């Protein structure tokens, strides 16, 4: 421990750099939802991509399925006479997750204010080709890498609160009726792209390559076993009175 | 029973923040006095150790959930006389409506 | 029967319903399995990991020997694609 | 009893407990309305968001139970705030359908729709319109005519479910359960619903059908007694009809007799309850003796 | 076992996370407040997180079967991040006192 520094330095460049990249974060998130739009939505695409889920529903869960149910359905999709993929057919700067230019710019004009500055040293040892990294705007060729400049606490700062800003924030699920509407709405822009007969064709090939096992048919598992669970359920529900 | 912890969460924060405040004095003191290189006593080491403890107990229980992996018992205290209506299709024709017309 | 008493007996006397078909149409049988494309494709997926790296070769060569913080950013995360890919090959080599 | 539940309540109970009724989506129009106006008179102060809701859950009581002043005072309070709101429109015309001329609410609708293409809503009201002012076979073309347009409400499904419930159609009703329960297989009322309409059709193939998928929902829950009483029904009357073969019929038998010994169990140690159960215990026990002696 | 819920997984991995990430960030509070070397403190987070890692499982004790399929996300979890964020906080308050 050495280079005494002063205690008006550490007041005027490390809570306000601590504070400018909280509240540019804050900025950032907030803008990004004030700028998010809704996409225009045709009921034609709605539809097919209803027609989708149904067939991956009909996928997943169809163990618990009758089988004559389940081949009606089957060909009622195929139905290789008419078929419904197969007549019903429709007619058809470089921005990459813009978060680095601010961060570069804020932390450029940063470094631009202060020239000549030493901000904290770093206990980890570092090596001496890292120098011209950290210091950049101090003549010393004697000194250790340690002491880094505002340039790189600005650099650390902003991943420092990456996990921070998500304990704040979180995620959100209400308005049940609503619910369905931002459900079709993920879902047909899902279903964007004009690709209507390629995925047409593939989910008809896929659907003939499922088999059928009824989950059904194992009822002896159940018969001998013991139920034993359905008192003590019932008696934690017996204290409940009525209001 | 939640804001027992969080005042106790409080309260070791604040003896953490007392700790460095003492070690702050203990440094600014060891910077008067030439060589002399000693380090910090114990006893308020000690003491910072026993914050972090305490602080680290409640941090876990404030936000604790552990809501079930199955979803069939949450379905499963729920009847089906709820169920049978629903908000979309509501008919106002019944025998109350005009039982309650004239209070 | 007589023997149940209480018997409380329950009768039912274009096409719109969207899956429910008049006519039954039974008789699918399908048997198909085709191993050998499975295969070949599942084995060509193996090999991409492979021919991601000359680009990424090609990418250090253009980024030189000037130490600055884009390069060095680009060497991080370099290989950082590979061991956050080695930490779950477990559940790619089970599946 | 009102003044006593008056006392000892804070109003952020009464919010919690609204928006658990909210989430049940029960019919407490009565209660909805006796705490709605009260959290409306006594805080009145913040949660603005949460209020728009409440505004819009006390009025729909409101119209169910006896008042239309507050559904009309509720609804130029949410007209002040939104001055073009398509769910305040849906709302004032399910109120006008619910007074008188129902055809002003109608053109209402077909408005909605020329601005918005894309509202399940209306047309789900004007479906229930229909479904009371003429017949019910109209409503449900409608119905399906939409539900093809969508494929994608589950509520639709359970509405024409029951409206075919009416005509003794359990042919498409079989359907459109099945249809129901693909999405929703962890759900063991509706696999109840779907045993009790097949068992309702009839035949032996149709018993055994309903017989397992009472077996199958009587394992997820453990809740339900519905379930098993619908199973020893199903099995006596498999070994009622003639027409078996002898080792399915032992096998039923044997499931029926189970069956008994778990009704038999589940009233003996409610009887430890209250002291009235023992009346009710002797009474199911004599009717399982007699269907067993009728069994045997 | 047969059917499982994504919310309830989804909120478990939410506050496991949580609890990482703050037991992390006081982990670091505490070695700025001390002050030590490079190797001594990558040790004592690692002591921080497996103390961590060993209250977390007794907070769950018995029937932890249907509240956690496995525990090797219980024990490695959030490590390399979790460390990103304890040595911001480590060195803020280290030259905080020291330096200045």
């Amino acid at each position: 421990p050495e280079l005494l520094l002063d205690s008006n330095i550490r007041l005027w460049v490390v809570l306000p750099i601590v504070i400018i990249t909280f509240f540019v974060g804050m900025i950032r998130h907030y803008v990004s939802i004030l700028l998010q739009s809704d996409k225009k939505l045709t009921q034609e695409q709605v539809s097919d991509s209803q027609v989708l889920i149904r067939s991956r529903v009909l996928r997943e869960n169809g163990k618990y399925i009758p089988k004559q149910s389940f081949l009606t359905r089957k060909y009622y999709f195929n139905n290789p006479e008419d078929g419904f993929f197969k007549k019903t057919k429709r007619k058809v700067m470089k921005g990459n997750v813009t978060n680095v230019l601010p961060m570069i710019l804020i932390g450029g004009w940063i470094n631009m204010t202060f020239s000549g500055f030493v901000t904290t040293k770093v206990p980890f040892p570092l090596t001496l080709r890292f120098k011209p990294m950290l210091q950049q705007g101090i003549e010393l060729l004697t000194l250790d890498a340690s002491w880094v400049s505002s340039a790189s606490w600005y650099f650390l700062n902003v991943f420092g609160l990456r996990s921070i800003y998500s304990l704040i924030l979180g995620q959100d699920n209400a308005a049940d009726q609503s619910r369905m509407m931002q459900e079709q709405m993920t879902g047909a822009a899902m279903a964007m792209p004009a690709d209507t007969n390629k995925a047409f064709k593939t989910e008809w090939e896929a659907l003939e390559l499922t088999d059928h096992q009824w989950a059904l048919d194992d009822v002896e598992e159940e018969l001998m076993a013991k139920d034993l669970h359905f008192e003590g359920m019932f008696k934690k529900e017996l204290q409940t009175s009525i209001f | 029973a939640p804001s027992l912890w969080k005042g106790l969460v409080g309260i070791g924060l604040f003896a953490l923040a007392h700790a460095a405040f003492s070690a702050a004095q203990h440094r600014s003191y060891m910077r008067l006095t030439e060589k002399e290189d000693e380090s910090l006593p114990i006893d308020i080491v000690l003491q910072t150790l026993l914050a972090f403890a305490v602080t680290c107990y409640g941090i876990v229980h404030i936000a604790g959930e552990f809501k079930d992996m199955d979803a069939t018992s949450e379905l499963k205290n729920k009847t089906f006389d709820t169920l049978r209506n629903h908000p979309s299709f509501y008919v106002f024709n019944h025998r109350g409506r005009v039982l309650f017309r004239p209070s | 029967g007589r023997r149940f008493k209480w018997a409380i007996e329950l009768s039912g006397p274009s096409l719109y319903p969207v899956g429910y078909l008049d006519k039954q149409v039974p008789d699918t049988s399908v048997q198909e399995t085709d191993r050998i494309l499975v295969e070949k494709r599942c084995w060509d997926i193996a090999l991409g990991p492979l021919k991601q790296i000359p680009m990424n070769l090609f990418i250090m060569y253009m980024a030189g020997n000037t130490i600055s913080i884009f390069p060095t950013m680009m060497v991080c995360m370099m290989a950082w694609r590979p061991i956050q890919a080695l930490m779950a090959i477990s559940a790619t080599f089970k599946m | 009893a009102k003044v006593s539940e008056l006392y000892d309540v804070t109003w952020e109970e009464m919010r919690d407990k609204m928006r658990k009724w909210r989430e049940e989506n029960s019919r407490n129009s009565e209660q909805i309305v006796e705490v709605g106006e009260e959290l409306i008179n006594e805080y009145a102060s913040k949660l603005g968001d949460d209020i728009w809701i409440i505004y819009e859950q006390v009025m729909i009581a409101a119209l169910d139970y006896g008042r239309d002043d507050l559904a009309l005072f509720c609804l130029q309070e949410l007209r002040r705030q939104f001055p073009g709101s398509h769910r305040v429109k849906r709302l004032t015309g399910m109120r006008f359908e619910a007074m008188e001329r129902y055809d002003d609410a109608i053109q209402l609708y077909d408005r909605i729709l020329q601005e918005d293409p894309t509202n399940t809503a209306a047309r789900k009201r004007k479906i229930a319109i229909r479904k009371a002012q003429g017949k019910n076979v109209e409503a449900i073309r409608e119905l399906n005519e939409y539900l093809e347009q969508f494929v994608g409400d589950q509520e639709a499904w359970h509405e024409l479910a029951e409206l075919y419930i009416n005509e003794h159609d359990y042919a498409k009703a079989a359907f459109c359960l099945e249809e129901l329960m693909m999405t929703n297989p962890h759900n063991h009322l509706y696999c109840q619903q779907y045993a009790e309409v097949k068992y309702t059709q009839g035949g032996l193939e149709n018993l055994e059908l309903s017989r397992k998928y009472f077996a199958q929902a009587l394992k997820l829950n453990n809740r339900n007694m519905r379930a098993l009483f619908g199973l020893y029904m199903s099995a006596s009357h498999i070994a009622s009809n003639p027409k078996a073969s002898a080792k399915t019929k032992k096998d039923n038998m044997k499931y029926a007799s189970w069956a008994a010994s778990q009704i038999n169990r589940a009233y003996q140690f409610a009887g430890r309850s209250k002291k009235e159960t023992k009346y009710s215990l002797k009474a199911v026990e004599d009717m399982l003796e007699t269907l067993q002696i009728t069994q045997s | 076992p047969p059917f499982i819920s994504e919310a309830a997984v989804r909120g478990n991995a939410a506050v496991l996370d949580y609890c990482r990430t703050s037991v992390s960030a006081l982990s670091g509070a505490t070695a700025g407040i001390l002050g030590l070397t490079g190797l001594y403190g990558f040790i004592f987070y690692l002591l921080a997180s497996v103390l961590l890692s060993l209250l977390l499982i007794l907070k769950a004790g018995r029937r932890w079967n249907k509240y956690f399929k496995s525990r090797r996300p219980l024990f490695t979890g959030g490590l390399i991040g979790g460390l990103f964020t304890y040595v911001l906080f480590w060195t803020f308050l280290y030259g905080m006192v020291h330096v200045y």
